[PDB]
Parts: C-alpha cells; sequence; structure tokens
C-alpha cells in the first residue's frame, strides 16, 4: 500500500567515508522521488531531484542511482555542515506520504 | 524573486477554532498550486494537503478529517488554514510551500513555518 | 462579357450550421467572379474590421486563392480577433500573425441559438500559444501539477474543452457571434478571382 522505511532510520559516518542513503519504496507505483535536507531549526532544503539531476542553486557534487522501484543517493563526503535530517519524497498518488527520515551523525571518537 | 512571510507562533485551546495565514508576494499566484505540510517536532513529515489558486480545488490526505478546510484570496494574494478540534497533540509547525510546473517539481520553495502549541 | 459565374462565396455567409471555434471551418474559393461590395452595403453586418485594404477597394483589386475561416465566438470577444493582440481565445483557439493583410466580418446570431445552445466547445488549457493558421485538433487530459496525470480526471487533470452559457435571456457578452475572416495571396503566378466589371 503506502509505506516508506528506506531500511534505516539513522546512519553514522565518522571521517572521510562516503555517505549513501537508499529510498526503498513500496510496490510499483511509479518512478518519481526527491530528497530534502532538514537543518535543525529552519525550513527544509532540497538535496536531490528525481534521484539523478542537478540544482542550479546548490554546489552539486552528488551521485544518484538508476530507475525502477528502488532509489539510492550518494553525497560527496562528510563536511562540517552535513549534520541534519534526510527526507525522501514520493509523488504519484494524491495522498502524499513520506518516510520516517534519515539522520546523519558524525561519529566522534575518543 | 520568490518569498513567503508567515505569522508567528500561536497558543490554542482544545475544542476551538484558530486561523493560520500563508502570504505570497513578489510573483504571480494563479498558476502554481499551494501545498500545506506539518512537522511534529522532528517526527515524520505529513502532507496536510493542497489547493489550486485558479480552479479553487482542494485535496487532502487519506486521514485528515477534523480540520478539512482551505481558502485562498487574490486581493490579499494569500491562503488561510482553519484548525479545529485541537484535542491533545496538534502542537506542531505548519509549512506552506509552492511547486513549479515548468521546472523544479516537488515543493521547490518553502516557508519559515508557524508553530502552534495546544494548552489549557 | 457577361461573366456570370457567381461562386459559393455568397453562400457560406448564410450557412445554418458552422463549426466549433477550435475546429474552425476553412473554405478555399477560387475560379469565380463575385461582388465584394454587396457585403458591407447591407446594414445587417454588425462588425466589419478590415485591415488589408479599404472596404471600397475590394472590387478594384484582384486577388488569388481566397481563404475563408469561419467560427462562432461569444459577444464580448470580438476584439480578441486582431493581428498581434492578447486573449484566451486568441492564444489557445485561433491566433492571427502580425503580418496579416486580411479582413474580418462578424455579426450577431442570437435568434439562431435561442432555447440555450450547449453543443459548443472551446480550448481553455494548452501548453503554449497556437501557431498562425493552425488546425490543432486533438484531445488530452490537461495536467498542471508536478505529479504525473494518468487514469481518470482529477486534481491537476482537467478537460480542456468547455461549453457556452448561451441562454436565451442574456445580453451582450453571452450572445453568439458568427465570425468570418478573409485572407488571400496576391498574384503568386496565375489569376483566377478578380472584381466584377461593368459595361
Amino acid at each position: 500500500d503506502i509505506v516508506m522505511t528506506q531500511s534505516q532510520k539513522f546512519m553514522s559516518t565518522s571521517v572521510g567515508d562516503r555517505v549513501s542513503v537508499t529510498c526503498k519504496s513500496s510496490q510499483n507505483v511509479g518512478t518519481n522521488v526527491a530528497w530534502y535536507q532538514q537543518k535543525p531549526g529552519q525550513s527544509p532544503k532540497a538535496l536531490i531531484y528525481s534521484a539523478s539531476y542537478r540544482y542550479s542553486g546548490v554546489p552539486d557534487h552528488f551521485t544518484g542511482s538508476g530507475s525502477g522501484t528502488d532509489f539510492t543517493l550518494t553525497i560527496s563526503n562528510v563536511q562540517s555542515a552535513d549534520l541534519a535530517e534526510y527526507f525522501c519524497q514520493q509523488y504519484n498518488n494524491y495522498p502524499w506520504t513520506f518516510g520516517g527520515g534519515t539522520k546523519l551523525e558524525i561519529k566522534r571518537t575518543v | 524573486e520568490v518569498q513567503l512571510q508567515q505569522s508567528g507562533p500561536e497558543l490554542v485551546k482544545p475544542g476551538a477554532s484558530v486561523k493560520i495565514s500563508c502570504k505570497t508576494s513578489g510573483y504571480t499566484f494563479t498558476e502554481y498550486t499551494i501545498y500545506w505540510v506539518k512537522q511534529s517536532l522532528g517526527k515524520s513529515l505529513e502532507w496536510i494537503g493542497g489547493n489550486n489558486p485558479n480552479n479553487d480545488d482542494t485535496t487532502y490526505k487519506q486521514f485528515f478529517k477534523g480540520k478539512a478546510t482551505l481558502t485562498v484570496d487574490k486581493s490579499s494574494s494569500t491562503a488561510y488554514m482553519e484548525l479545529r478540534s485541537l484535542t491533545s497533540e496538534d502542537s506542531a509547525v505548519y509549512y506552506c510551500a509552492r511547486d513549479g510546473y515548468p521546472y523544479y517539481y516537488a515543493l521547490d520553495f518553502w516557508g519559515q513555518g508557524t508553530s502552534v502549541t495546544v494548552s489549557s | 462579357p457577361n461573366i456570370t459565374n457567381l461562386c459559393p462565396f455568397g453562400e457560406v455567409f448564410n450557412a445554418t450550421r458552422f463549426a466549433s471555434v477550435y475546429a474552425w471551418n476553412r473554405k478555399r474559393i477560387s475560379n469565380c467572379v463575385a461582388d465584394y461590395s454587396v457585403l458591407y452595403n447591407s446594414a445587417s453586418f454588425s462588425t466589419f474590421k478590415c485591415y488589408g485594404v479599404s472596404p471600397t477597394k475590394l472590387n478594384d483589386l484582384c486577388f488569388t486563392n481566397v481563404y475563408a475561416d469561419s467560427f462562432v465566438i461569444r459577444g464580448d470577444e470580438v476584439r480578441q480577433i486582431a493581428p498581434g493582440q492578447t486573449g484566451k481565445i486568441a492564444d489557445y483557439n485561433y491566433k492571427l500573425p502580425d503580418d496579416f493583410t486580411g479582413c474580418v466580418i462578424a455579426w450577431n446570431s442570437n435568434n439562431l441559438d435561442s432555447k440555450g445552445n450547449y453543443n459548443y466547445l472551446y480550448r481553455l488549457f494548452r501548453k503554449s500559444n497556437l501557431k498562425p493558421f493552425e488546425r490543432d485538433i486533438s484531445t488530452e487530459i490537461y495536467q498542471a501539477g508536478s505529479t504525473p496525470c494518468n487514469g481518470v480526471e482529477g486534481f491537476n487533470c482537467y478537460f480542456p474543452l468547455q461549453s457556452y452559457g448561451f441562454q436565451p435571456t442574456n445580453g451582450v457578452g453571452y450572445q453568439p457571434y458568427r465570425v468570418v475572416v478573409l485572407s488571400f495571396e496576391l498574384l503568386h503566378a496565375p489569376a483566377t478571382v478578380c472584381g466584377p466589371k461593368k459595361s
């Protein structure tokens, strides 16, 4: 029916390692998604469009995925302004419903 | 040249009716629809609904009954939400967004949001 | 000579049934001799806006392969039919190029559609403006939303064709108007239709 879990709720990357988040959807309804960044306190900022495109207003160094019923997104690296929430989109039927979101945590060591 | 100025935080009472205004200025209002969503303090995002400025159409989600009402006006070039039955958990932030049909689908532009808190 | 070969040019103006505005009717007239002066002489022609040449010079000059475009519009839309102007009908139903040396006639037909008439369709939604002299005939569910449109009509899924409220108890702006536009090319190589000559 309508369910979005992307196989995870939050992920942690310490230093240097590339970050990638999937957007696994329900059964075949279509191929149209988006990814938004949510900084802690202000309005969401769009990250990726249709999982493989570019933004004029963003310094885009991103890697996407193909098509079908599964989606994936890869971001450049873990910079100093990456700690935020990750939201995926699904716009096929009028009752729009998103997932639980993904949280990126910078795993500081001892 | 797209901007959106909303209202400030509000304190509501259970079993009452309150109003929220989304103001749009600096660009034409007729073509693109306006979408309403909510955030309940960092939880999952819910699509409250959407409305069409021209056809005056209104669309909701599967479970929205209780405050299912929209309106828009072109003289003030804004939109009004009416909230009813603020029972126990509607304390959250409302976000008003606009999409683009020629380019930049899926809610390109957002707003600052209005935080409504329920209390006795 | 007698040259009495009057052509159906004088018949299309008295046709009981016309076509829709978006599927505007086109007629090609040639190889005939007819008098153009008898049109504006009658007092039954409400609107006559004729840009290509003065009305009294139609008979003086000779043309070729004359084309007539006929349709029906609303009462308060006659100003939309002009070369290089705005208008919903002028954008999605019928548009005149700026370099148009043509002639336009329009007259009321209120008594011919009294009860009223609910068989008229017109385009309202289109991706862009129409091309000059474009016979754009097609049907599709117009979409105006980010989400794709498929299946049954709904939000951001509309029918681009609508009827006319031509009630028999309406004034100016709701009375049907028959509109005809005459165009022609001047002496491409041969000459077939010219003005009448008296002896």
